[PDB]
């Protein structure tokens, strides 16, 4: 005899330190192609959606 | 100055994040050997082999900061740790030139005890990756153990008031910063140093009911300790016991 | 252009259920068991718990500051008590 599971749950810590993808995309003024900006996005949760 | 002193059961830290109550656990990790000899440093680059144990005591805040790296040149990335009065900055950024550490001609505290806004040791701040800011590391005796295992740099700390004194004090984890750099040398900075080096030993920690380490035994010091580790107990009864080969 | 080469996508969560045999996943600590509150006191930095037989006993959920035990939901064998089949048929 064995009691089968009734549900499956997954717990992870709060989401915070979301990457600055918001800042990159909504720049008021971009630069010309010859001098293109670059941002090393590191150590953050991406959330590409 | 390299005067030597023995470490009386100092340099014990929590190996894992798990919790154990009223049970003896045997673990095989890097540790400072019991009754090993340490080196006092006074007013040189250390070899930093397989971890380090840092300890210092003073009534002032003269001691602050550390620098780590394998070459201290532009070829390889270098690491910095510096504590402010109210914050700490930990940026792994390359540093090229170091003409001389700052040192006032007088450096007399009998008349003037103000030394502020005089920190410039990095000649060039080249491209780098990581930067962490948190609560001050320092606040009594301060004990720190620095490790670099599997790309993770781990820092442990503990504040033990004194009257390396005898006793047992467990080092709790503080900040596991993920630099990823290779570290082969380290050096301390100024505004009484205890330096010890770890070896791949095996220990037998004793966990309290609340979950804190109270006692530990090194399984490679004397045959009695080997017998204790084999029996997994701190009290051995009368008899003959086989320990090793 | 987002070139690719610590940076990992957000992992969503699920509501906490107690007193039922539920599959759980606490920061990659997969297992099965019942979830009940515990009168233990972990250290501030500890997250898991482990008994003498190296089996997860208590786990702290990453979101709220609470610690709960992990007990396997009931299992075991079954037996049938019957007289002689000629004597009767009830079991
Ligand atoms: C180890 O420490 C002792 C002091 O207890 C000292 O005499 C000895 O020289 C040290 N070992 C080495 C290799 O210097
Ligand atoms: C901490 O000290 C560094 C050293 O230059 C300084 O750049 C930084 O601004 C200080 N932190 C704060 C919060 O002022
Ligand atoms: C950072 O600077 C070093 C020093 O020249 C260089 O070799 C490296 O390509 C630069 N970029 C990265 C991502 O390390
Ligand atoms: C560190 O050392 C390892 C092997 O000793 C080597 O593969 C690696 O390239 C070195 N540098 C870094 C940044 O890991
Ligand atoms: C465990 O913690 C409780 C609550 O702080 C305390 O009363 C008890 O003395 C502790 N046990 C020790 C220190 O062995
Ligand atoms: C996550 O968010 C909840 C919202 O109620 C909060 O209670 C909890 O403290 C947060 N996580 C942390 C930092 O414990
Ligand atoms: C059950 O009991 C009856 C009466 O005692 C007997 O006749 C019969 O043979 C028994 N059944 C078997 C399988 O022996």
């Amino acid at each position: 005899f064995r009691v089968q599971p009734t549900e499956s749950i997954v717990r992870f810590p709060n989401i915070t330190n979301l990457c600055p993808f918001d800042e990159v995309f909504n720049a008021t003024r971009f630069a010309s192609v010859y001098a293109w900006n670059r941002k090393r996005i590191s150590n953050c949760v991406a959330d590409y959606s | 100055t390299q005067s030597y002193t023995n470490s009386f059961t100092r340099g014990v830290y929590y190996p894992d994040k798990v919790f154990r109550s009223s049970v003896l656990h045997s673990t095989q990790d890097l540790f400072l050997p019991f009754f090993s000899n340490v080196t006092w440093f006074h007013a040189p680059v250390l070899p930093f082999n397989d971890g380090v144990y840092f300890a210092s005591t003073e009534k002032s805040n003269i001691i602050r900061g550390w620098i780590f790296g394998t070459t201290l040149d532009s070829k390889t990335q270098s690491l910095l740790i510096v504590n402010n009065a109210t914050n700490v900055v930990i940026k792994v950024c390359e540093f090229q030139f170091c003409n001389d550490p700052f040192l006032d001609v007088y450096y007399h505290k009998n008349n003037k005890s103000w030394m502020e806004s005089e920190f410039r040791v990095y000649s060039s701040a080249n491209n780098c990756t990581f930067e962490y800011v948190s609560q001050p590391f320092l606040m009594n005796l301060r004990e720190f153990v620095f490790k670099n295992i599997d790309g993770y740099f781990k820092i442990y700390s503990k504040h033990t008031p004194i009257n390396l004194p005898q006793g047992f004090s467990a080092l709790e984890p503080l900040v596991d910063l993920p630099i990823g750099i290779n570290i082969t040398r380290f050096q301390t900075l100024l505004a009484a140093y205890y330096v010890g080096y770890l070896q791949p030993r095996t220990f037998l920690l004793k966990y309290n009911e609340n979950g804190t380490i109270t006692d530990a035994v090194d399984c490679a010091l004397d045959p009695l300790s080997e017998t204790k580790c084999t029996l997994k107990s701190f009290t051995v009864e009368k008899g003959i016991y086989q320990t090793s080969n | 252009v987002l070139s690719f080469e610590t940076v990992c996508g957000p992992k969503k969560s699920t509501n906490l259920v107690k007193n039922k045999c539920v599959n759980f996943n606490f920061n990659g600590l997969t297992g099965t068991g019942v979830l009940t509150e515990s009168n233990k006191k972990f250290l501030p930095f500890q997250q898991f718990g482990r008994d003498i037989a190296d089996t997860t006993d208590a786990v702290r959920d990453p979101q709220t500051l609470e610690i709960l035990d992990i007990t396997p939901c009931s299992f075991g064998g079954v037996s049938v008590i019957t007289p002689g089949t000629n004597t009767s048929n009830q079991v």
